[PDB]
Parts: C-alpha cells; sequence; structure tokens
C-alpha cells in the first residue's frame, strides 16, 4: 500500500548525484568528440616512448592526491558548521545545527541577506538537463553495456557458446 | 550526513553480514597466503 | 600499446566491406530476385522443367497459387477419385 | 498499542520498547524475551483474542514454504544439470556412483571431491534425482535448466499469492468458515488432475523415452524436444492409434492386444526398477478416483448419523468446533501425513518404482530412513498440537457431552490400560536378548532362542508371505512374479551389477526385532496418549489448565509436581521415538545387508555384503555391536583421508553435540544463574555488563536445549555412520 | 502519489470484457479474411508445402509490442483530462482547423446530420459473438483428426 522510505537523507542521495553525473559528461562528450578522422591520428610519443613506462600506478597516486584532496574538502564543507555534539537535529546530526557554524566569527558567509543564497531565479539551468545527467547517463551507460560486450572475439570463456550469427561491439548505427 | 557523536541504527543480524562477509574476506587472505603455520613479515 | 605507422597505411577496410553488389540474401534466392517462371500462358502443369512436375496439379499444389479457380474441379472431398489404387 | 491508529496511521510501528503480554517487555531490561519472540513466535493466545485473522494468517505464512521447496528444487535441479554428472551417468549407470554438489578448493577442502563417474572430481549423492530424472522423455543438461527456472517462476508468483494475502485486506470467516467444499475440489482435480494430469506426460513421452533407452544409444541419439505431438507414429512401437475403438466401450476386437499397460508386477532384466508399462495404468486408475470421489458433497448429516449403546452419541457432534480449531485440524493429519510417509519407507525398498533402485543400495535407505524419521517426527507432533487443543483453541466449554467428555470419563483408564501393556513387553519383549547373553555368556545354547535352539525348525514360511508370492492365482489376474519380488514363492534372476530383492526369510531374528518395535511403538504413546489426554486437569493439579500447554513444572509440592504438563509429554515422548525410528533403522540395513544386498556372478552364487551373519547373531544384542556398530563403522573410523571423510569429521562433532545435550537436558537452573553472577560481578568491576539483564535459560527453555541437541546429535551421528558403508562395498 | 488498481467484484470482466474484444478483432483470420491467405500460422508436417514462408520475418518484435504498450496506457493517463493536447503553436491565430473531437465512432461528432434512404430494410452481443469467432480458430490450429478423419462424413 507503499513504502517507509523517504531516507531523510532523502536529500543527501541526490548530491553524490550531480557528482556521478555531470561528472559522466567527462566521457560523454569527449568519447564521441574523439575526433573520427581528425585529419588524423591517436599518437603519443613525448613522455612515453622512452623513460620505461610512465604511469600506472604512479598513475593513481599523484592521480588522485589531489582528487584525493577535492573530493574529501567536498562533502566535509560543503557547508556544515556547528561541528559536534549532543542531541537531534536529524540528517545525522544537523548537531551543526541551529548555529550553521560561527556567532559573528568571520565571513562564513556567502552573499547578503543573512543566509547563504545564491539568488532566487535559476531553478532552471541545472535542475533540467543536470538531474538529466543523472537520467542520461543511465543510458549511455547502458551503453557501456552494449558498446563492448561480447569479448571481441578474443574470447568465449565457459563455453556454452549458444549460438552463431554476427559479431558485435561499437563506433555507431547497427545493422537495422 | 554523519558527523560526530553516534549515528544510525542496524537489524538483528547484521551478524548475518558479518560473519558471513568480513571475516569472509579472510578466506581471501588464506589463499593469497593459500597457507600459514607461522608466517613471513612486512 | 605503442604506434608505429599508421593506426594504418591503408584504413580500415573489408571486414564489413559489400559494395558492387552487397549481395547474399537480397539476391540469394536470386533464384527469385524475381520468383519468374513460367509460361505467359498457358497449358498446364507449368513448374515445367525445372522446378518441376505437377505432382498432383491443378487447384493442387498450384498453391503456390495455381492460380484461377476453374470450372474446376473443386477439389473437395469424394474426388480425386483417391486413385490409390 | 498504538502507535496510533486506528485508522490514522500508514507510519510503520519501527522504534518503541516491546510487545506480547501487557506488563509487556516493559522498558526495564532483560534477555529472556529474545528467545521468546522466536520462540511461541507463532502461537494465539496473542495477536487477537478472535479468530479471524490467524487463518487469515495461516493461509499465507504457509504459501511461503511451496514457495522455497520451490526455490528449494531448483538449486537441486540446477545443480542436478550443469553441475552435470547426469548426463554422464545416463548412457552409463551401472558403471557410475552420482554427483551433483562439488567443493571449489578453499583451504582444505577437495579431499571431499572424489572421482565419482563420467569422469570428475565432487561429491555422492544419496538423494535420488538422477532417478526421478530418468522421467526426462528428452534429456539435456540445459533442459533441467528450465525445469529449474520454471521452479523460480512457481515461487515469486506462489510467493506473491502471500502477499496477495494477509498483507492485501484479506478475506474472512465464512470463506474457510464454510467448510462444505473444500476436499470436493483437492481430490477430485489435482490429486485427481495429477496423476491424472502426469499420466499424460507418464505414456506420452517417458514410457516410450525409456523403452527403447533400456538397451544403449547416446540420448538425442532419442529423444527431440517436440517430436511427441500428432506424430502418434512412434507411439506406433508400445501399441496402436486405437485402430479400430473410438473411446473404450465394448464392440471393440482383440485378435492381438489390450493397450499399453498389460499390467507387470515384477522387475526389468536389464532396469529392475519396476515396470512402467503399468505405472501410467496405475495413476490413471488412481485419478479417476478422486476424478469420481472429490464430487461430494456441499456435512454434519454423516457423522450426525450413527451412534449406539456405549458407542459415541456425541459422534454426533462430532465439533462444530471442526471449522473453528486448526491446532485440533493440524493434528489430526499429522498422524496421517506422518504415518502416511513412513508407510512410503517400505513400498519403497520392497517394490522400487524408479530405475535404477536397489542396485543404488545407498541412493534408496538414505531414502528409507529420511522417509521414516518424518514418519514418527510429525507423529510425536501430531500429539503435541491435540494437547494444544485440548488445553486450549475454542471460546468457552461450547463441544459438550460427546465422544470426548466420553473418552475422557475414562482416562485414568485407557492409559491404566496401555501400561501393563508395555511391562509385559520389554519382559517378553527385551530381556528376551538379554537371555541369550546371560545363556550363551554362560554357554549352554541348547537354550538360547536361536533360530535354532528353541523349537522352530528350518521353515519359518508358512503364514501370509507365501500366499502373497503366489496370489496371482486368485481372482488374480496374474503376470509372473508377484506385487513385491521379497515373497516367499518362486523366482531369482534380479539384475546384472550387483544385486535387488529376493525372498527375505524370516522366524526368530526377525521374530523379535518385530516385537522390541512393538514394546518400543507402545510405550511411545503410552507417555503422548496419557501426556495430551490429562491435559488440563487431574489428581495432581487439577488447577492445571491456568497457564497454558507447557508450564515448566507446578512446583516442589505434592511430592515431585516437575514435569506433569504436556510440552513435556512431547518432551519425553520425543526422546522415545529417536529410538523408535533410530532402532527401526538399525533393523533394515543389518537385515537388507546381512541378506538381499549382495551380489552375483557365475552360477549367480550369492555373496551378500554379509553371508548371512544375522543367523544365530543379532539375537544375542552384543551381536548387535560384535555384527554391527563395531563391524560396520570400521568405514567411518577409516574414512579419514579420503573423498566421504566428511562423514567421519562429521562423526566426532554430533558424536559430541549430542555429548553436550546431556548438559542441557540434567541440569538445574538457579545453577547457571548462580554462576551467571559471578560472571555479572566481574564484569562490573572493569564496568562491561548489566545493560540488558544476563539471564540463564527459562527451565523449559533449558528442556529444548536438551532435546533438539539429543536429536541432531544423536542422530546425524549415524546420517554419518551409514554413508560410509554403503558408498564403498555395499 | 502510487498509481492504482481496484478491483471490485468485477473490474476484471470490464478489463476482462476488454481484452477479449481486442482479441476479436486480433481473431483477424477470418475478420480481416485477406489478412492471412497463410498467415495465420506464424512460421506443415506436411500440412500445406504444396517454412511456413516466403516470409515477413524479423526481430524488432519485442520492441514493437513494448513500444506500442508503450501508448495503451496513455489513452489511459493523458485523457484524464485537464486539457491542453492542442498545444497549437506559440504565434498565429489562424488555427480554427479543428480535426473531430473525442472521436468515438464517425469522429469529431457523428456528422453530416443528413441521412437514411437506404442501407435499409447492447453491444455486448457485439462481443459475444466474436469470441465464438476467437476460440474458434483456437481448436481450428490443431483441427485435425488425422489418422482417420471426419466421422461424420
Ligand atoms: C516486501 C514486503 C513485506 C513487508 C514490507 C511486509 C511487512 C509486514 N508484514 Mg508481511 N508478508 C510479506 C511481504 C512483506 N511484509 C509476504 C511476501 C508475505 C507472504 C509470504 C507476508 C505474510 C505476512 C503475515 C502472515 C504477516 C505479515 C505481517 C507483516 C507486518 C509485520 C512484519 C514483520 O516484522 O515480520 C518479520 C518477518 C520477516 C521480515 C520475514 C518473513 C518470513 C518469510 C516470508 C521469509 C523468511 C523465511 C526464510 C527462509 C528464513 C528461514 C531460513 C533461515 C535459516 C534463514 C509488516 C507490516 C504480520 C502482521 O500483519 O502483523 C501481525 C502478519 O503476521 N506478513
Ligand atoms: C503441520 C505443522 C507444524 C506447524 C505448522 C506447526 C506450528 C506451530 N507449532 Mg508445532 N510441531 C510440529 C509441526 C508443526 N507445528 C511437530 C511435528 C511437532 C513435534 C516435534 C511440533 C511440536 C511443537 C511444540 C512443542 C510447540 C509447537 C508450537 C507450534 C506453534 C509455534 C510455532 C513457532 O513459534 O516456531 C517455533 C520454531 C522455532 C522457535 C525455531 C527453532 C527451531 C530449532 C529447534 C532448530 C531445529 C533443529 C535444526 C536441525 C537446526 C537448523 C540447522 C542448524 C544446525 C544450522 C505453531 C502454531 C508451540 C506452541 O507453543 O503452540 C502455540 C510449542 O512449542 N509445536
Ligand atoms: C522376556 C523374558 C524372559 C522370559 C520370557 C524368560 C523365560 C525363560 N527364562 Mg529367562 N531371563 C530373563 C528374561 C526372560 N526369561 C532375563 C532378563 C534374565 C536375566 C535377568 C534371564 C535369566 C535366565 C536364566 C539364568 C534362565 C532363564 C531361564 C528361562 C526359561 C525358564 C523359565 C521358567 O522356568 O519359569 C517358570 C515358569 C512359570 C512359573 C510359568 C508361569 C509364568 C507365565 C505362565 C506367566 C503367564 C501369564 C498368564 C499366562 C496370563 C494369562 C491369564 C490367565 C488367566 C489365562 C524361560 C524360557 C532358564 C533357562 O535355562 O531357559 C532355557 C535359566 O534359568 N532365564
Ligand atoms: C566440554 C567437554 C569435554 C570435552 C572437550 C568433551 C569432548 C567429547 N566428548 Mg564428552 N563429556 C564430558 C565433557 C567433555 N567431553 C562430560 C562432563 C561428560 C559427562 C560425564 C561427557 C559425556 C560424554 C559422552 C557419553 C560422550 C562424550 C563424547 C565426547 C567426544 C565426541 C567426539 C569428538 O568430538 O571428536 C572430535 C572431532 C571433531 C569435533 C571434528 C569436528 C568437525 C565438524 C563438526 C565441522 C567443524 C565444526 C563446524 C562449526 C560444525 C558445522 C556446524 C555449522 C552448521 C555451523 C568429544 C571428544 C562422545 C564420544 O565420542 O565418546 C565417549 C560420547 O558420546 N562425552
Ligand atoms: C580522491 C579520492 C577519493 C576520495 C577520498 C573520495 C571521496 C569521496 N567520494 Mg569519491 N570518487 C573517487 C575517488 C575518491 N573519492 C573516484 C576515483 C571516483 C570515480 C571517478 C569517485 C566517484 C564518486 C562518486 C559518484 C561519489 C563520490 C563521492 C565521494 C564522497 C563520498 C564517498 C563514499 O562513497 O563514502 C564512503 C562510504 C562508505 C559506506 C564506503 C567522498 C568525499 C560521493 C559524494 O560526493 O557524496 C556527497 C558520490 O558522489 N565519489
Ligand atoms: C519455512 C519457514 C518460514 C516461513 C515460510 C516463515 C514465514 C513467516 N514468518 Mg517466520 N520464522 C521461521 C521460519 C519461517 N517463517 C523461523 C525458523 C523462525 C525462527 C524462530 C521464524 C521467526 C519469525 C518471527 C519472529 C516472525 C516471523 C514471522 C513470519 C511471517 C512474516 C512475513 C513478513 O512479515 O514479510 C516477509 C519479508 C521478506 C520476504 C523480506 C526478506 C527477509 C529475508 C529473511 C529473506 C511469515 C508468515 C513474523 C510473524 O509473526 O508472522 C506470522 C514474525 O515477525 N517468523
Ligand atoms: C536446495 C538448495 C540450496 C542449497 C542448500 C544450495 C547450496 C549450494 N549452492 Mg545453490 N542454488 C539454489 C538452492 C540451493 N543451493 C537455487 C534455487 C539456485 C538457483 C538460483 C542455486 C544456484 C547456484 C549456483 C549458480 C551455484 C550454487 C552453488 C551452491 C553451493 C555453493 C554454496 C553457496 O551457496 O554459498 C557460497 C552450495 C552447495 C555454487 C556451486 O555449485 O559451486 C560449488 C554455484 O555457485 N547454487
Ligand atoms: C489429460 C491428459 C493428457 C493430455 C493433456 C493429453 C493431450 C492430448 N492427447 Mg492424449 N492421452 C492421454 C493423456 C493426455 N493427453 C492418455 C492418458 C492417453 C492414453 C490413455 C492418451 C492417448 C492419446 C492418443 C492416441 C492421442 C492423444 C492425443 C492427444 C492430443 C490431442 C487429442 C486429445 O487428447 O485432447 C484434445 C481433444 C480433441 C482434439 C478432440 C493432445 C495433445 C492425440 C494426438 O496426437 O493429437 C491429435 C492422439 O494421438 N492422446
Ligand atoms: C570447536 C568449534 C566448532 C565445533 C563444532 C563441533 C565439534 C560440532 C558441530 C556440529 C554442528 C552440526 C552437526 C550442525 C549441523 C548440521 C546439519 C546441517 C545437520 C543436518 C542433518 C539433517 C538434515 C537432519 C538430521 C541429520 C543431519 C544432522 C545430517 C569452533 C570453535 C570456534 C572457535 C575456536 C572460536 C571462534 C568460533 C569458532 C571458529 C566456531
Ligand atoms: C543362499 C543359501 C541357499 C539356500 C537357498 C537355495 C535354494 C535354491 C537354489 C539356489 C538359489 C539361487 O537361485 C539361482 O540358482 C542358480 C544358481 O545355481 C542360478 O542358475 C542360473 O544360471 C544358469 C545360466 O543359464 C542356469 O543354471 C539357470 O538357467 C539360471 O537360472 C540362478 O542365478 C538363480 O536362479
Ligand atoms: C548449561 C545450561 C545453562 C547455561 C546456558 C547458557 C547461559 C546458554 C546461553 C548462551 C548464549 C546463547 C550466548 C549468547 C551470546 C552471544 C549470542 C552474544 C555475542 C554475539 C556473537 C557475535 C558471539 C542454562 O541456562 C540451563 C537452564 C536450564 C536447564 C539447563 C541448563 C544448562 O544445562
Amino acid at each position: 500500500s507503499d513504502p517507509e522510505s523517504l531516507r531523510w537523507n532523502v536529500q543527501a542521495e541526490l548530491v553524490h548525484s550531480r557528482w556521478a553525473m555531470l561528472g559522466a559528461a567527462g566521457i560523454f562528450i569527449p568519447e564521441f568528440l574523439t575526433k573520427l578522422g581528425i585529419l588524423n591520428t591517436p599518437s603519443w610519443y613525448t613522455a612515453g616512448e622512452q623513460e620505461y613506462f610512465t604511469d600506472t600506478t604512479t598513475l593513481f597516486i599523484v592521480e588522485l592526491v589531489f582528487i584525493g584532496w577535492a573530493e574529501g574538502r567536498r562533502w566535509a564543507d560543503i557547508l556544515n558548521p556547528g561541528c559536534v555534539n549532543t542531541d537531534p537535529i536529524f540528517p545525522n546530526n544537523k548537531l551543526t545545527g541551529t548555529d550553521v557554524g560561527y556567532p559573528g566569527g568571520l565571513w562564513f558567509d556567502p552573499l547578503g541577506w543573512g543566509s547563504a543564497s545564491p539568488q532566487k531565479l535559476k531553478e532552471l539551468r541545472t535542475k533540467e538537463i543536470k538531474n538529466g545527467r543523472l537520467a542520461m547517463l543511465a543510458v549511455m551507460g547502458a551503453w557501456f553495456q552494449h558498446i563492448y560486450t561480447g569479448t571481441g572475439p578474443i574470447d568465449n570463456l565457459f563455453a556454452a557458446h549458444l549460438a552463431d550469427p554476427h559479431a558485435t561491439i561499437f563506433a555507431a548505427f547497427t545493422p537495422k | 550526513m554523519r558527523d560526530f557523536k553516534t549515528y544510525l541504527s542496524v537489524a538483528p543480524v547484521l551478524s548475518t553480514l558479518w560473519f558471513g562477509s568480513l571475516a569472509g574476506l579472510l578466506i581471501e587472505i588464506n589463499r593469497f597466503f593459500p597457507d600459514a603455520l607461522t608466517f613471513p613479515f612486512f | 600499446g605503442v604506434i608505429e605507422e599508421y593506426l594504418e597505411k591503408s584504413k580500415t577496410n573489408k571486414e564489413l566491406n559489400d559494395k558492387k553488389r552487397l549481395a547474399t540474401t537480397g539476391a540469394n534466392f536470386a533464384r527469385a530476385y524475381t520468383v519468374e517462371f513460367g509460361s505467359c500462358k498457358f497449358p498446364e502443369n507449368f513448374t515445367g522443367c525445372q522446378d518441376l512436375a505437377k505432382q498432383k496439379k491443378v487447384p493442387f499444389l498450384s498453391d503456390d497459387l495455381d492460380l484461377e479457380c476453374e470450372g474446376k474441379d473443386k477439389y473437395k472431398c469424394g474426388s480425386n477419385v483417391f486413385w490409390k489404387w | 498499542l498504538v502507535d496510533r491508529d486506528p485508522i490514522k496511521t500508514s507510519f510503520e510501528q519501527w522504534a518503541k520498547p516491546g510487545h506480547f503480554s501487557r506488563t509487556i517487555a516493559k522498558g526495564p531490561d532483560t534477555t529472556t524475551w529474545i528467545w521468546n519472540l522466536h520462540a511461541d513466535a507463532h502461537d494465539f493466545d496473542s495477536h487477537t483474542s478472535d479468530l479471524e485473522e490467524i487463518s487469515r494468517k495461516v493461509f499465507s505464512a504457509h504459501f511461503g514454504q511451496l514457495s522455497i521447496i520451490f526455490l528449494w528444487l531448483s538449486g537441486m535441479y540446477f545443480h542436478g544439470a550443469r553441475f552435470s554428472n547426469y548426463e554422464a551417468w545416463l548412457n552409463d549407470p551401472t558403471h557410475i556412483g552420482p554427483s551433483a554438489q562439488v567443493v571449489w578448493p578453499i583451504v582444505g577442502q577437495e579431499i571431499l571431491n572424489g572421482d565419482v563417474g563420467g569422469g570428475f572430481r565432487g561429491i555422492q549423492i544419496t538423494s535420488g534425482f538422477f532417478q526421478i530424472w530418468r522421467a526426462s522423455g528428452i534429456t539435456s543438461e540445459l533442459q533441467l535448466y528450465c525445469t529449474a527456472i520454471g521452479a523460480l517462476v512457481f515461487a515469486g508468483l506462489m510467493l506473491f499469492a502471500g502477499w496477495f494475502h494477509y498483507h492485501k485486506a484479506a478475506p474472512k470467516l465464512a470463506w474457510f468458515q464454510d467448510v462444505e467444499s473444500m476436499l470436493n475440489h483437492h481430490l477430485a482435480g489435482l490429486l485427481g488432475l495429477g496423476s491424472l494430469s502426469w499420466a499424460r506426460h507418464q505414456v506420452h513421452v517417458s514410457l516410450p523415452i525409456n523403452q527403447f533407452l533400456n538397451a544403449g544409444v547416446d540420448p538425442k541419439e532419442i529423444p527431440l524436444p517436440h517430436e511427441f505431438i500428432l506424430n502418434r507414429d512412434l507411439l506406433a512401437q508400445l501399441y496402436p492409434s486405437f485402430a479400430e475403438g473410438a473411446t473404450p466401450f465394448f464392440t471393440l476386437n482383440w485378435s492381438k492386444y489390450a493397450d499399453f499397460l498389460t499390467f507387470r508386477g515384477g522387475l526389468d532384466p536389464l532396469t529392475g526398477g519396476l515396470w512402467l508399462t503399468d505405472i501410467a495404468h496405475h495413476h490413471l486408475a488412481i485419478a479417476i478416483l478422486f476424478l469420481i470421489a472429490g464430487h461430494m458433497y456441499r456435512i454434519k448429516d454423516i457423522l450426525e448419523a450413527h451412534k449406539g449403546p456405549f458407542t459415541g452419541q456425541g459422534h454426533k457432534g462430532l465439533y462444530e468446533i471442526l471449522t473453528t480449531s486448526w491446532h485440533a485440524q493440524l493434528s489430526i493429519n499429522l498422524a496421517m501425513l506422518g504415518s502416511l510417509t513412513i508407510v512410503v519407507a517400505q513400498h519403497m525398498y520392497s517394490m522400487p518404482p524408479y530405475p535404477y533402485l536397489a542396485t543404488d543400495y545407498a541412493t534408496q535407505l538414505s531414502l528409507f530412513t529420511h522417509h521414516m524419521w518424518i514418519g514418527g517426527f510429525l507423529i510425536v507432533g501430531a500429539a503435541a498440537h491435540a494437547a494444544i487443543f485440548m488445553v486450549r483453541d475454542y471460546d468457552p466449554t461450547t463441544r459438550y457431552n460427546d465422544l470426548l467428555d466420553r473418552v475422557l470419563r475414562h482416562r485414568d483408564a485407557i492409559i491404566s490400560h496401555l501400561n501393563w501393556v508395555c511391562i509385559f513387553l520389554g519382559f517378553h519383549s527385551f530381556g528376551l536378548y538379554i537371555h541369550n547373553d546371560t545363556m550363551s555368556a554362560l554357554g549352554r545354547p541348547q537354550d538360547m532362542f536361536s533360530d535354532t535352539a528353541i523349537q522352530l525348525q528350518p521353515v519359518f514360511a508358512q503364514w501370509i508371505q507365501n500366499t502373497h508370492a503366489l496370489a496371482p492365482g486368485t481372482t488374480a489376474p496374474g503376470a509372473t512374479a508377484s506385487t513385491s519380488l521379497t515373497w516367499g514363492g518362486g523366482d531369482l534372476v534380479a539384475v546384472g551389477n550387483k544385486v535387488a530383492l529376493l525372498p527375505i526369510p524370516l522366524g526368530t531374528a526377525d521374530f523379535l526385532v518385530h516385537h522390541i518395535h512393538a514394546f518400543t511403538i507402545h510405550v511411545t504413546v503410552l507417555i503422548l496418549l496419557k501426556g495430551v489426554l490429562f491435559a488440563r486437569s487431574s489428581r495432581l493439579i487439577p488447577d492445571k489448565a491456568n497457564l497454558g500447554f507447557r508450564f515448566p513444572c507446578d512446583g516442589p509440592g505434592r511430592g515431585g509436581t516437575c514435569q506433569v504438563s504436556a510440552w513435556d509429554h512431547v518432551f519425553l515422548g520425543l526422546f522415545w521415538m529417536y529410538n523408535s525410528i533410530s532402532v527401526v533403522i538399525f533393523h533394515f540395513s543389518w537385515k537388507m545387508q546381512s541378506d538381499v544386498w549382495g551380489t552375483i556372478n557365475d552360477q549367480g552364487v550369492v555373496t551378500h555384503i554379509t553371508a548371512g551373519n544375522f543367523a544365530q547373531s543379532s539375537i544375542t544384542i552384543n551381536g548387535w555391536l560384535r555384527d554391527f556398530l563395531w563391524a560396520q563403522a570400521s568405514q567411518v573410523i577409516q574414512s579419514y583421508g579420503s573423498s566421504l571423510s566428511a562423514y567421519g569429521l562429521f562423526f566426532l562433532g554430533a558424536h559430541f553435540v549430542w555429548a553436550f545435550s546431556l548438559m542441557f537436558l540434567f541440569s538445574g537452573r538457579g545453577y547457571w544463574q548462580e554462576l551467571i553472577e559471578s560472571i555479572v560481578w566481574a564484569h562490573n568491576k572493569l564496568k562491561v555488563a548489566p545493560a540488558t539483564q544476563p539471564r540463564a535459560l527459562s527451565i523449559v527453555q533449558g528442556r529444548a536445549v536438551g532435546v533438539t541437541h539429543y536429536l541432531l546429535g544423536g542422530i546425524a551421528t549415524t546420517w554419518a555412520f551409514f554413508l560410509a558403508r554403503i558408498i564403498a562395498v555395499g | 502519489s502510487d498509481p492504482e488498481g481496484t478491483g471490485g467484484f468485477i473490474e476484471p470482466k470490464w478489463l476482462a470484457y476488454g481484452e477479449i474484444i481486442n482479441g476479436r478483432y486480433a481473431m483477424l483470420g477470418a475478420v480481416g479474411a485477406i489478412a492471412p491467405e497463410i498467415l495465420g500460422k506464424a512460421g506443415w508436417f506436411r500440412t500445406g508445402f504444396i517454412y511456413n514462408y516466403w516470409a515477413d520475418s524479423y526481430t524488432l518484435f519485442v520492441f514493437e509490442m513494448a513500444l506500442m504498450g508503450f501508448a495503451e496506457h496513455r489513452r489511459f493517463q493523458d485523457w484524464a483530462k485537464p486539457g491542453s493536447m492542442g498545444k497549437q503553436y506559440f504565434l498565429g491565430l489562424e488555427k480554427g482547423l479543428g480535426g473531430s473531437g473525442e472521436p468515438a465512432y464517425p469522429g469529431g461528432p457523428f456528422f453530416n446530420p443528413l441521412g437514411f434512404g437506404k442501407d435499409e430494410k447492447k453491444l455486448k452481443e457485439v462481443k459475444n459473438g466474436r469470441l465464438a469467432m476467437l476460440a474458434i480458430l483456437g481448436y481450428f490450429v490443431q483441427a485435425l483428426v488425422t489418422g482417420v478423419g471426419p466421422y461424420q462424413n
């Protein structure tokens, strides 16, 4: 007769969303951008074709020393000051709560009209395409599936096999 | 969504998602080192 | 990976390929890219000569569709004088 | 309770201490209520004082069994499929020795995975799929992989009928509280329309696809996935397309036939699983009945009828409250369902119904003891729940002066007899053996009770066995052999790997086990009978229906005043039955191998797994560990480093778990309290205990952790003892 | 809010009345007899065969019955009502042009009033008789005695 589940943090799920998905922008346009036959060709000789490898797992370290830094700073002062103890304001804390952060300390604040209001108008823009980005990337992340599964010849694994017409992979279109 | 001074609950036997698993990841150390009876160190 | 010349000299190629006569399928039943056959006409059983025969002929086969309907003889039961034997 | 309603929350009850009797789980903390909650979780003296729902729950929380038996089976069909051995075993039976399960070689594991047949590593089976599975008028591994998901289909759906009850706003009274038709339906067309339906898919398809399997081939060199439609042309080899008959009746001519069936009895030479040419006829000849039968009726009438002098005035009116009980119409059932399971346990071993059983020894005795513990574990229950009636179910006393009010009238009486019955037995039913020891260890055989010393003379024969394998000469039509090959008269030639069934002779050492059974079956029942009868009132306590059918014990007075009750009569009644079945098992295999199971070769000089050691040597009750326990079991205590090994390696635990029960069985209670505090003290010093008042076991919970252990202990012990003396020689 | 599904003695019958109504023209074979010269059979045994057939093949069979089933439940929502369906076009006063209205039958309304001379000389019967057209091909798929045939005859 209907679930018991608006996770109160029904309020927070929605912000790894704008994380996950704005983000899939980075893959969506640079991919098919690629640049078909640019003129053309992909060749990267430079730091890479003679100094004994370049990356892989010095890759990650440097690579996400920064993502390191930044992803942390991201949610852990999104906002929330007050930042300790001890009775309920719910999210699972707002034990920042009624105090934002400081009683007349510094400029904790951005912007006049005693709040943080990045003004009133802009529902426009990112309500639409952006929680789009959530939606969008559902189905061209449902293409990740289509785009490659079938492990282009070079391997049948656990041999059912189980019929046979013709191949599959990616580049755009479809026989049909 | 969870800050400082204890958090949200959980069921009767989440121990069955604690015996199974965690502990489960340990067979996962008992095949990486498929064997013991003393041990080298790091 | 690591590239020397040029992702190719001559680009990707004959792996889909069909071109002059993209044929197979649309064609094959290139017996019958035109299931053309016989007479024009007419007398009898046609299906010449390859194809064959007429096997039981008139309204039968032909269906297929032989054609037509005829003052018959309209199949229905009893006859064919079940000419067996 | 709110939270708060009635009517005027959807907001569900997750949070606020308790529920279940009203100075409930109290604010104040404790542990006992955590075995409470699970125990008596299903019950009905609480939930509501009003029938209504309960039947609306049990028709749902039921459901989730079928669905389950349904998630189960699937992982068995799947399992009996891609974790193959079935494909390999079937082209190659007599030869293989089946598997479905296999480990994964983590840690010590692998020893458990030891070459089983069609060329692979695994752990064996004593659960006769691979043999229902003979059926497959088709064969194929991925196919069972459809029958498998076909299983998960029935489930999710035959599990959303359980949403589509209680949680959905439910039916009510009339629906079940008009019973008028129920069996009408059930037996007619399912009991009927299955057996019937089963007929149609038991000659159509199966018969033919093992009519020409009992020879050779390799499957798909036989039985396509559709092949068996309109094509009534291969049905040509296994009788006419009726030729000139039209819907049975008689203006029919046989100058040479009589449809499929053509009744058998005996055993296929090449697959002695009993003939299938019959198996259709018998299921057909069932259904009809059910088809005709489930057509009674609408109910009192028939029972509101035949009375007499001493008979049952209340026979007439034998329960309005049999539309208003459950605990009653469950207890009745369990006696039947239960007592109608272990009747399987015989007609199986003395009349196999699947291809390749008997030759398969271990893959149908496992059976005959699994089916055997249910036709027992469901019977003591079938008493428990009557005690649950006898105590409470109805509202008041509206039930009066009848068959029962009668039986109770005598009660220090029906159980007055039955008692002496047992000590007459026991003396004639066990010390009988003890004679032998005391006098064979004294040693003078002249005077034992041997199949040969006390007067009986080289024959048993003349009774009824010998007028069963010989009866195809009565009103009997016939059909070579009998009905069950194990009967006195005629025939031998049964099977070309190992053996199957043959006469099975008797006299003494068959005479007196058969009698220990009596005394065992009888004193079991004494304690349940007197237990459920004296359910509510007595001359040790009359104020004795005042809580429930459990209650620990009334109190130190009256002398004892402890066991009484009837939870506990259904506690010491299990304690026996564990024997009742545990010694019936001990019987069958020592017979079935001492004689029967054994083996042919030239001149078919029979060579039993044991040249009848039974003879003069079960009669001694030491011979029962000379010839049994110490003889066989040498395979359990040799079993280390092997493939089955998991049995010997259980056989120590569970031969431990039992010897842990006694601790739970044999002990006080304020004891582990008195102890639990010394503990609780040391706890408080470091500051580590109080919250949720740790408490000892609930007098009768303690008994609950006896018994249950004493059984899962004392039982699996043999479950191991067995599978370890039929796998490998036998 | 959560979607609805009212059971009540006999929805199952209004939508069950309807199911067969659709299947009464999905009866197809003899309602539109030009439909199958031989198309009732999806594709004999002998049968007929003197595949099943030449063909109109293919794949893209699920996508249809799904995607246009992604319409059956729209003339089931849209006309819950609050009307604005004719979004017209921002500018342009020249769009009096209508088409119909809500249609059931000869259209917008019935129309062109003016009628009767000759054609000449409820409505569960417009249902009842076409299951007496549906379930009829039902056995006619397997409509054979084969070994023998018409005893009758
Ligand atoms: C997704 C759904 C769902 C939800 C949210 C609920 C919620 C509820 N149900 Mg419920 N129910 C459901 C599906 C659901 N049900 C289904 C599918 C069935 C039929 C199969 C039922 C049959 C049912 C009955 C008869 C009752 C309820 C009741 C209730 C209420 C008490 C629930 C409770 O705490 O039980 C806790 C129990 C569970 C969460 C597990 C359910 C047990 C089954 C279905 C699966 C477990 C078996 C499993 C194999 C365990 C044994 C093996 C083990 C070794 C792992 C609550 C509102 C009760 C009520 O109205 O209040 C008195 C009432 O007794 N339900
Ligand atoms: C068709 C019947 C079936 C049904 C539907 C019921 C239903 C019921 N019985 Mg019941 N019963 C049955 C057969 C049945 N019984 C049989 C055959 C017996 C004889 C053994 C009994 C003996 C019995 C007793 C003594 C009692 C009931 C009670 C009840 C009621 C309480 C149910 C409960 O809370 O779960 C109880 C289940 C548990 C708490 C789960 C614990 C199970 C443990 C012991 C595990 C078993 C060992 C197993 C090997 C361990 C799993 C593997 C492990 C090693 C990993 C309920 C109405 C009780 C009552 O008070 O009536 C209102 C009462 O206690 N029954
Ligand atoms: C179930 C067992 C039982 C039975 C039936 C027997 C029977 C026997 N034992 Mg024995 N024995 C037993 C247990 C039993 N024992 C045990 C447990 C031990 C060890 C404790 C022994 C140790 C033992 C020894 C050492 C010896 C025996 C011997 C004997 C034999 C002589 C008996 C005798 O002379 O009594 C005299 C008989 C009577 C007075 C007969 C009357 C009693 C009957 C009729 C009661 C019947 C009730 C009545 C018919 C009810 C009908 C109602 C009426 C109105 C019609 C006899 C065959 C002796 C022997 O050598 O045997 C070969 C030997 O002495 N036993
Ligand atoms: C705690 C006590 C102490 C200990 C250590 C034991 C130990 C034992 N007693 Mg014992 N006993 C004791 C006190 C003790 N007793 C007392 C005070 C008495 C009363 C005087 C008894 C009366 C008694 C009797 C009558 C018996 C025993 C027996 C036994 C033995 C069983 C064989 C065995 O376990 O092989 C050891 C090997 C294993 C346990 C291998 C286990 C591998 C398996 C189980 C799998 C691994 C474990 C896994 C968790 C299980 C799967 C469960 C899963 C679902 C979670 C065991 C050695 C029995 C016996 O065998 O001979 C006398 C006999 O029944 N005892
Ligand atoms: C010591 C042990 C164990 C033992 C154990 C033993 C020593 C024994 C046991 C046993 C068990 C059992 C036993 C269970 C079960 C079961 C089953 C499953 C059964 C089944 C069956 C059936 C079906 C019915 C009847 C028959 C049979 C039984 C077969 C352990 C210990 C430990 C430690 C150190 C610490 C931590 C934890 C652990 C790790 C845990
Ligand atoms: C086990 C203790 C003996 C007490 C019972 C003995 C009485 C009956 C005699 C033997 C019983 C076993 O029966 C067995 O007889 C013969 C053994 O010689 C075998 O004889 C079989 O072998 C030969 C091969 O053609 C032929 O002699 C027979 O036609 C054939 O039946 C059979 O496999 C079986 O029918
Ligand atoms: C030994 C014995 C006890 C003592 C037995 C006890 C206290 C068993 C209860 C022990 C529980 C099961 C330990 C539970 C602790 C853990 C579940 C908590 C940690 C959670 C896990 C992760 C370990 C009784 O209470 C008793 C009562 C009546 C008759 C006989 C006896 C009897 O024989």
